[PDB]
């Protein structure tokens, strides 16, 4: 090899994660917006 | 309740509102009878004489196809499973014992005893058993009781009663009580009944058409549903294709 | 690379849940009409 | 037995003309259907008689 | 990861991780070397992998010297289903002969200044004589683009105008190269090889290489540069 | 019916005055699905009456037989046509059925019932009604589980579905252990759809399309006994407009979603569309030119891994972007098909140099041959080939007419919920109208926009 | 009471009160475009050059690369990657994602992206001005055409290289390809198309100089005439009826247009459908459905080919087509 690289393509990979923390940080973003939304409520 | 579907002036009907507007039905049959879907496209009915009259021989009819049904589907189905029965087949169950061959009966779950009776026995008591009963039908008379539902009862009781419904000593579980209820399982019981009519006619013709019992019918129905059915058998052998 | 692809990841994901938490948050309800 | 079959097939083809042609001018004329309800019903009948006729008589064709 | 578990895996499995550039690793043998037994062999599916491309580039200061370079071609440089025969002999000398397969992969890197050097990475028609520790030899390069390709303005070898017709009037001037002539004359590449983690049980042996080789000339053109390229080898024999 | 005058709504609008008539919406509905059965009747009969028993079903432009025979019915191995029957009965059954769905259509839209909601409250309905709204949906989700469970009993013990990926050029196999992992029947849902992923357009085997039909078809019947015993949440009630038009437009975009993915199933899918049965796809047909100029050159006593092009990068073969080995020229951009006439000469490395020169096939190699005389490339005229070709071939392959077709219908669709997004949206708001002119919103804002 | 951030954000991003309207699409919309312009600028700019066809001949494209403002462009992504979503972090270095054509599918991805954003955020705002909701109807027909050039050609020819060239000489070049392959002009939804936009600066011309004929006098010859119409003022500035008149005895008394509004909507959606039309066009051929093929139609009773106009267009075809990638074929039929 030549030099380093992902190697993320093809391989059926679910929403283009290789590695956790990608998952981690996509629910975990989700996750502060919806945080934000819902204690955000009972308003207007 | 909703006893308004299928009695008074609004009931379900032979056909729906677009197809049959409500003055088309009989006059005779204005919802006063369980199951009257206003069925008559030939006049046998007349009046409500002959309308009572023959639902006494419909009412009977169907307490004997109903049960007619299930003796067809159930000992084929159990000898098909593996059930010791030798005559489950219901057009060919009688020519077993034509020579002294009595019939494997199964007392299920704990059954397949051989039943140590000839034909002429089961004739002679069938006849006096049922005719017995016939008798006592059209007389309203009968001679001992020991009924779960009202024990030990003696003959005065059968005097008094409903014709072709009569409560009490053929109500040991009651639930009919309620004109409500009953009038709602008298609908379910006679639709039941016309159903299991449909059910035995048809069992007789596709017994006569594919040589075979119905329960083998559906069974080879499920299993290959169009190598196997009424334009398929009437067929013959294959057929050439069309390539 | 992995580092621009986790911060491009984070990026996409909070606008996209920005998206999707404002159209949730009583849209119907922005007109200024009657009804 | 071929003949049989191609007669009930093109009978179910007239039957099925007359019905494209009757039925909706039926329906829709003023108190038409209240008083043309047994010849409908007749051409419905002759029709479904005719579709299974063929349908059976293909299994002997 | 061996050979044994290469052909282990399908097509899905390896379909865009990358490891159909690899060349296999053999895990267990010894590197003792001198325990090849020798003989008449007819080495089949050689492997040959690349780890590094370096450039000769000149500088104003006169320092002459190999720089990195950056790949800008994809994972297809690498060299798969070599075959050949070699011999070995008692005290170890060594002969190399290739001659068909998939032995060349045209090649384009980044000097540093952002230029664009295409060179054919090849090993074709190789020539390794030497001994089993390390066996050097010429092999030869092709060009890089046949006689059939033309230029933007047509042009070319084979196949194109000979002369740059966009403009009728610089039909023949000092553009003798860009137009008059054509040279497409395979050149001579120089390698090196060495052997390392040999298996006699199962007749595979390993090792790294050294490779030098010039560039594409862009047909007669602008002058080339020296290739130095260093890798894993592997192959099979018999 | 009714005019403007009563309904407000003009002739180039009619539809829309039946929008609160619901007697006469579900005639209109059920009319038109007499039309769906009556065209699937029609055409199918068509199909069966211009079908030659020597072309292939992808030659005579046929686009309902191959996803009969896709089924099962009438074909076996390598997928030659054994009998019609299947498809001609499949066509009358259609043909009789839209009769009935006809004769219903007509008579709910001519002498039905105007609204069935004072006399029949099962089937009568307001449109702000949520709990009976989602009450149809749950029948229709019902009604849509069984279908998809009726494919899985075809499958399983109806004779099997056809198989392109069988040995021996494929053929009809019953399925037997579907994939019915959770992981596997969702990481095609949650795949990219670019290049090589795809999204769900590359499912490549029978087991994971029965396994998914087996996912789809338990999660919609439980959907539908959970839309029946449920009604709507609050925040649902928020995030959404409850007027017929607007469960309209929401069905709008969701169908055009569907016909883009079904355009992207017939141009690309080999597995649910047997090659054989609607002719070689893009992709499939460039990998044949190829692969047969391939073993044409190597029996005429060539060398097949030299030879570069006059680009320097291989004629026949080259290297991918990751690695393994794929065919010389341009199909280099086709590098991810996956064919049943590929694999058994692909293995880990790409194409296997030794099993590409010496494992050859006939069937696999008349199978190239054809596939490369067939290109999906074609005319209006249904004119073969590229648009500078000769008038001689009549062929424009079924997948390209599907794509191309569906394609467009995705796209209009997609426009019709634009349309009926923006009218419900403006109709719950008052806005479908115009604007009051004196309480205009802009008048009551700010100047300087 | 509205003391919450979240709730305060929504009150921002939903407001008509700014300069320009976010709202919930354009918090789409406005990263993507912005990211889209920036790299197609810098890439405009300073693009090294890329290997569209595959086959190892980089074209420059950019301005500091030797290019001018009509010869610049962004080179398309290479015929190698096809259609395999070629983003920077798969990509070892930004050398090799620049030679491969990479921001390229970086731009067609954020565009396309902006421009179904920019559609929903016209309707968004038209749903929060109390306006009718159809111009984002509207905008899907140059929306449409875009995704064409840009997703569906590329996806229906496997590759991204096949994708318009952000350019104007690439803009050429696609359509000299574009011809050469599927002969567009010969395609019914192509002439309506054209028939779309010749109409288009018909009644454009047509409805402004109607218009302007039917001018009322306010101004004076001191006064440019524009200075006659007053900013939100509720009278007709011109005579409806003076123009329809003069339009109906000039071609057709009862083939005009009556209504101001029917004839204003006849105007949206003559150009509008044509181009949905056309934009089918090159999607339907995306696929290989090409234009119409009428090569040798007309023969003698001898058998004898004549030429035709369209065989001159089919002449003029092989010149664009043998030409075209001159160096990517190996292989006689140009399947791929
Ligand atoms: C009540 C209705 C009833 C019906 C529909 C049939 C019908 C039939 N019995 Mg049957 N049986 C019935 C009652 C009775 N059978 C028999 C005794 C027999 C015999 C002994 C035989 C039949 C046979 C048959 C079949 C040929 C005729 C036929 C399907 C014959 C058979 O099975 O032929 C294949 C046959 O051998 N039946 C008795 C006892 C006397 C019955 C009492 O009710
Ligand atoms: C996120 C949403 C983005 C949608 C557009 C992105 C591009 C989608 C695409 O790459 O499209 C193609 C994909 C399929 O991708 C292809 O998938 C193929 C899968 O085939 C493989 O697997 C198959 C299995 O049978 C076969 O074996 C086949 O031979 C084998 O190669 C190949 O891998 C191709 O390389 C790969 O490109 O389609 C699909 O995912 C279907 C999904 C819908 C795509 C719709 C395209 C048009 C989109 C919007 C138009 C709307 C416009 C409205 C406004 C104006
Ligand atoms: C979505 C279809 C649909 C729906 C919701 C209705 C609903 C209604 N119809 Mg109706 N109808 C339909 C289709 C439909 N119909 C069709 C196709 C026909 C032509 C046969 C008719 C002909 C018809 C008549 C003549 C009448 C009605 C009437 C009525 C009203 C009540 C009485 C009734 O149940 O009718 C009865 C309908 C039947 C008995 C048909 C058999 C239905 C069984 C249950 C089939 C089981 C469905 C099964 C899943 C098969 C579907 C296969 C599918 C894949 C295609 C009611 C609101 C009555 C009315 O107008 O009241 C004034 C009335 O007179 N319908
Ligand atoms: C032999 C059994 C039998 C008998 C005696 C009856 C008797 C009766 N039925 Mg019934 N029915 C039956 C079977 C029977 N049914 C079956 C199997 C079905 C299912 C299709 C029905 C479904 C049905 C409906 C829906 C209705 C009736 C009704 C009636 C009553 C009035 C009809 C009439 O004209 O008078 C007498 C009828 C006969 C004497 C039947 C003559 C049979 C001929 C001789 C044989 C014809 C061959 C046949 C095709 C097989 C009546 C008391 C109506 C009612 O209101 O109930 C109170 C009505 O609504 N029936
Ligand atoms: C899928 C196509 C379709 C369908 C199913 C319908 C259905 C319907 N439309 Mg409609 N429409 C359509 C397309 C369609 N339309 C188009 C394209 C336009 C634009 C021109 C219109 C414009 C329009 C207007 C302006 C109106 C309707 C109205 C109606 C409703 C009542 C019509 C009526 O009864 O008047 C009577 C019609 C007739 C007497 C002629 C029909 C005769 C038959 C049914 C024609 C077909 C014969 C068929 C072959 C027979 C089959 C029989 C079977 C046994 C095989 C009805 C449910 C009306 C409405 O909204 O209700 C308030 C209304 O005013 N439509
Ligand atoms: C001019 C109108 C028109 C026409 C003529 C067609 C025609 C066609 N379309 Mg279609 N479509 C249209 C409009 C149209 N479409 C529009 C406007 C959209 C929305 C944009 C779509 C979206 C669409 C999609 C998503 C698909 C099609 C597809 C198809 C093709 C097959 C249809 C099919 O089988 O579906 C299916 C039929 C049903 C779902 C009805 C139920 C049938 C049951 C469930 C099947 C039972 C089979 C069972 C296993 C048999 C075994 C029996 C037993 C032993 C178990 C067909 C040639 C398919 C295709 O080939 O893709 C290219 C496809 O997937 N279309
Ligand atoms: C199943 C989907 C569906 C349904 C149920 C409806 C239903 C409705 N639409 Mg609608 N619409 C749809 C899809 C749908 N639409 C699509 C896909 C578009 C394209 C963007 C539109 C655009 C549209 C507009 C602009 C309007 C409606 C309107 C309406 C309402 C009255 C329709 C009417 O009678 O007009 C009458 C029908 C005709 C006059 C016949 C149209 C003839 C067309 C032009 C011929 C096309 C045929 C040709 C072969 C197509 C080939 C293209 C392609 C396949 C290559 C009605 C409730 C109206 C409305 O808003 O009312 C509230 C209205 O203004 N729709
Ligand atoms: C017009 C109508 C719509 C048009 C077309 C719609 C067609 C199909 C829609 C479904 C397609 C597949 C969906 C999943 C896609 C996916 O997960 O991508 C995941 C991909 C995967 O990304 C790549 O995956 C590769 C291997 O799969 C590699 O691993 C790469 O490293 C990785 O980056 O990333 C993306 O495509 C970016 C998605 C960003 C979405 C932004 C827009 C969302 C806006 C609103 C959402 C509302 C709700
Ligand atoms: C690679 C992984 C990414 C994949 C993305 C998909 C992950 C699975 C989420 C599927 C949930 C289905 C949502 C439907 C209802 C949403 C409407 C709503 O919101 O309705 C809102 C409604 C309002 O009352 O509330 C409610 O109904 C309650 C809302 C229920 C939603 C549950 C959220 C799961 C946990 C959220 C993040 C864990 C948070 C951690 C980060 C926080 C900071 C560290
Ligand atoms: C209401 C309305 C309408 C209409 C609608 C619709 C849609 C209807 C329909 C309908 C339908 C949907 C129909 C259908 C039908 C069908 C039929 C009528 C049939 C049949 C049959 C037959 C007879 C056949 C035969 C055969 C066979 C069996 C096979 C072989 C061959 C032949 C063909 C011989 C309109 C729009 C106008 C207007 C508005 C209103
Ligand atoms: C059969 C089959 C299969 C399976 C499949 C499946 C399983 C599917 C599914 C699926 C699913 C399970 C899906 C889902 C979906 C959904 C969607 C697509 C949606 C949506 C929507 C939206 C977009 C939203 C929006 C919104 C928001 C965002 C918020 C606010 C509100 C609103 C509404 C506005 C497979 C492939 C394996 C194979 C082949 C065959
Ligand atoms: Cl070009
Ligand atoms: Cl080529
Ligand atoms: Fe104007
Ligand atoms: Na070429």
């Amino acid at each position: 090899l030549v030099d380093d690289r992902m190697n993320g393509d093809g391989t059926g990979l679910p929403f283009g994660v290789n590695d956790g923390i990608l998952g981690w940080v996509i629910a975990g973003t989700l996750g502060t917006i919806w945080a934000i939304y819902f204690v955000s409520q009972k308003d207007l | 309740p909703d006893l308004e579907k299928w009695y008074g002036p609004d009931r379900k009907l032979f056909l729906p509102g677009g197809l049959l507007d409500r003055d088309d039905v009989p006059e005779y049959l204005n919802g006063e009878l369980a199951g009257d879907y206003g069925y008559d496209p030939l006049g046998l009915g007349k009046d409500e004489e002959q309308v009572e009259k023959y639902r006494a021989n419909e009412l009977l009819h169907a307490r004997w196809a109903m049960l007619a049904a299930a003796g067809i589907i159930i000992p084929e189905g159990l000898q098909a499973n593996g059930a010791d029965i030798k005559g489950g087949t219901w057009f060919e169950t009688g020519a077993e014992m034509l020579n002294g061959g009595t019939l494997n009966y199964f007392a299920v779950p704990f059954g397949v005893v051989q039943n140590p009776l000839p034909l002429a026995a089961v004739t002679l008591i069938e006849i006096v058993l049922l005719g017995a009963v016939e008798k006592f039908r059209v007389d309203g008379t009968g001679p001992a009781g020991f009924s779960p539902g009202v024990g030990k009862f003696d003959s005065d009781i059968f005097d008094g009663l409903d014709k072709l419904y009569p409560g009490g000593p053929f109500d040991p579980l009651n639930l009919a009580d309620d004109p409500e209820v009953f009038a709602e399982l008298q609908v379910k019981e006679i639709k039941n009944g016309r159903l299991a009519m449909i059910a035995v006619l048809a069992f007789a013709i596709q017994s006569y058409v594919t040589g075979e019992g119905p329960y083998a019918n559906i069974t080879k129905h499920l299993s290959d549903p169009f190598g196997y059915n009424l334009l398929t058998v009437l067929q013959g052998d294959d057929r050439v294709p069309t390539l | 690379m992995l580092t621009l692809k986790i911060f491009v990841y984070t990026v996409v994901t909070f606008f996209v849940g920005l998206f999707i938490f404002g159209f949730l948050s009583n849209d119907p309800s922005r007109n200024p009409g009657k009804g | 037995m071929t003949s049989i079959l191609q007669i009930a097939l093109l009978g179910l083809v007239l039957v099925s003309f007359a019905l494209v042609v009757g039925v909706p001018v039926v329906f829709a004329s003023p108190n038409g259907w209240t008083e043309n309800k047994g010849v409908v019903f007749s051409g419905l009948s002759v029709w479904f008689l005719l579709v299974f006729a063929v349908g059976v008589f293909n299994s002997f064709a | 990861l061996t050979y044994d578990e290469l052909q282990g895996l399908t097509y899905l499995q390896v379909k865009g991780t990358g490891i159909a550039n690899t060349c296999p690793v053999v895990e267990q043998g010894t590197s003792n070397v001198r325990e090849l037994k020798p003989g008449d062999y007819k080495l089949e599916k050689f492997c040959m992998e690349p780890t590094s491309f370096t450039v000769k580039e000149e500088d104003a200061k006169g320092r002459e010297e190999f720089v990195k370079t950056k790949l800008l071609t994809r994972l297809t440089y690498g060299l798969d289903g070599m075959n050949g025969s070699m011999k070995i002999n008692n005290d170890g000398s060594v002969e190399f002969r290739e001659d068909e397969g998939l032995d060349y992969a045209a090649t384009t890197v980044k000097l540093p200044g952002g230029e664009y050097v295409p060179f054919l990475f090849t090993i074709k028609e190789f020539d390794g004589k030497g001994t089993l520790d390390s066996f050097s030899g010429d092999f030869l390069v092709p060009s890089y683009r046949g006689s059939t390709f033309l230029d933007p303005k047509g042009r070319g070898g084979a196949t194109g105008y000979d002369n740059a017709i966009a403009l009728p009037a610089k039909a023949d001037a000092d553009e003798i190269q860009r137009l008059n002539n054509k040279s497409y004359t395979p050149g001579k590449g120089s390698a090196v090889f060495s052997v390392a983690k040999v298996d006699t049980e199962t007749g595979e042996i390993a090792g790294v290489f050294e490779s030098i080789q010039p560039s594409d000339t862009e047909m007669g053109a602008h002058p080339a540069k020296d290739i130095k390229i260093t890798g894993l080898w592997y192959g099979q024999l018999t | 019916g009714r005019d403007q005058e009563t309904t407000g709504f003009a002739w180039w609008a009619g539809n829309a005055r039946l929008i609160n008539l619901s007697g006469k919406l579900l005639g209109a509905h059920v009319a038109h699905a007499g039309l769906i059965v009556f065209w699937a009747g029609a055409m199918n009969l068509f199909e069966v009456s211009h079908f030659v028993p020597e072309k292939p079903m992808y030659e005579q432009g046929l686009i309902l037989l191959p996803h009969i025979a896709t089924l099962g019915y009438g074909v076996g191995p390598g997928g030659e046509v054994l009998d019609t029957f299947p498809y001609f009965v499949s066509g009358v059954l259609h043909l009789i059925s839209s009769a009935v769905l006809g004769f219903g259509g007509v008579y709910h839209s001519l002498i039905g019932p105007e609204t069935l909601e004072e006399s029949y409250p099962f089937f009568g309905y307001v449109w702000k009604d949520k709990n009976k709204m989602t009450n149809i949906l749950g029948y229709h989700l019902i009604i849509l589980g069984c279908g998809a469970w009726l494919l899985v009993l075809k499958a399983l013990y109806f004779g099997g579905v056809y198989d392109t990926w069988a040995p021996g050029g494929g053929d009809v196999r019953i399925i037997s252990n579907p994939t019915t992992n959770a992981a596997i029947i969702f990481g095609y849902i949650v795949k990219s759809p670019f290049g090589g992923d795809g999204w769900i357009v590359s499912v490549d085997n029978l087991e994971d399309i029965i396994g998914g039909h087996i996912w789809i078809g338990t999660l919609c019947i439980l959907g539908g006994i959970w839309h029946i015993y449920t009604t709507p949440w609050p925040w649902a009630r928020r995030a959404f407009v409850w007027s017929g038009e607007a469960y309209l437009s929401y069905s709008l975009a969701a169908v055009s979603l569907m016909g883009f993915t079904a355009c992207c199933f017939a141009w690309f899918n080999n597995t649910a569309y047997p090659s054989e049965f609607y002719g070689p796809t893009g992709p499939e047909a460039s990998q044949a030119q190829a692969f047969t100029f391939l073993v044409r050159d190597q029996r005429l006593g060539a060398n097949v891994a030299s030879a570069q092009g006059p680009t320097g990068l291989g004629k026949y073969l080259m290297r991918s972007p990751t690695g393994e080995i794929i065919f010389g020229g341009e199909t280099m951009r086709f590098w991810d098909f996956r064919g049943p006439w590929v694999e058994p000469l692909r293995g880990p490395s790409g194409l296997d140099l030794v099993k590409l020169k010496n494992d050859i096939q006939p069937w696999q190699e008349r199978r190239a041959a054809e596939y490369m005389t067939h290109a999906p490339l074609g005319s209006l005229n249904s004119v073969g080939g590229v648009a500078t070709e000769i008038n001689a071939v009549n062929f424009v392959s079924p997948r390209s007419w599907l794509a191309t077709s569906h394609f467009c219908l995705g796209f209009f669709f997609f426009v019709g919920h634009l349309w009926h997004a923006g009218r419900a949206r403006a109709a719950a708001a008052g806005f479908e109208k115009g604007i009051d002119r004196v309480d205009e919103p802009v008048l009551s804002m700010r100047p300087l926009d | 009471e509205n003391t919450s951030l979240w709730a305060r954000f929504c009150e921002w991003i939903t407001s008509t009160e700014n300069r320009l309207y976010i709202g919930w699409f354009g918090v789409i919309m406005i990263p993507t475009l912005l990211t889209a312009i920036s790299v197609y600028i810098i890439a405009f700019i300073a693009a090294p050059p890329v290997d569209i066809d595959g086959i190892r001949e980089p074209v420059s494209g950019s301005l500091l690369y030797g290019n001018n403002i009509i010869t610049g462009a962004v080179v398309p992504t290479s015929n190698a990657i096809g259609l395999h979503f070629y983003p920077i972090w798969e990509a070892a270095s930004l050398d090799e994602w620049l030679y491969n054509g990479g921001p390229y599918q970086l731009v067609v991805c954020h565009f396309f992206l902006g421009v179904c954003c920019y559609m929903g955020r016209e309707w968004e705002l038209s749903y929060r001005l109390g306006m009718r909701p159809w111009i984002a109807v509207a905008y899907s027909a140059p929306v449409a055409a875009a995704t064409a050039v840009f997703i569906i050609y590329p996806i229906g020819q496997g590759s991204f290289s096949d994708g318009m060239p952000l350019g104007i000489s690439g803009t050429f070049n696609f359509m000299i390809v574009f011809q050469a392959e599927h002969n567009i002009l010969m395609h019914p939804f192509h002439m309506f198309g054209v028939a779309g936009v010749f109409g288009g600066s018909l009644f454009s011309a047509m409805h402004g100089s109607l218009v302007t004929s039917s001018l009322i006098r306010e101004t004076t010859e001191n006064e440019s005439a524009n200075a006659g119409y007053k900013f939100g003022q509720e009278e007709e500035t011109y005579n409806i009826v003076a123009a329809h008149g003069y339009f109906g005895r000039l071609i057709f008394q009862y083939a005009s247009f009556n209504n101001s509004r029917s004839l204003h909507f006849f105007l949206a959606v003559w150009p509008v459908v044509c181009i949905w039309l056309t934009a089918l066009g090159i999607s339907t051929m995306a696929f290989n459905l090409n234009g119409f093929n009428f090569n040798q139609s007309v023969v003698d009773s001898n058998g004898r080919v004549l030429n035709t106009w369209a065989d001159i267009i089919n002449r003029a075809n092989l010149g664009m087509e043998v030409m075209h990638e001159r160096n990517a074929h190996n292989f006689p039929l140009d399947l791929a």
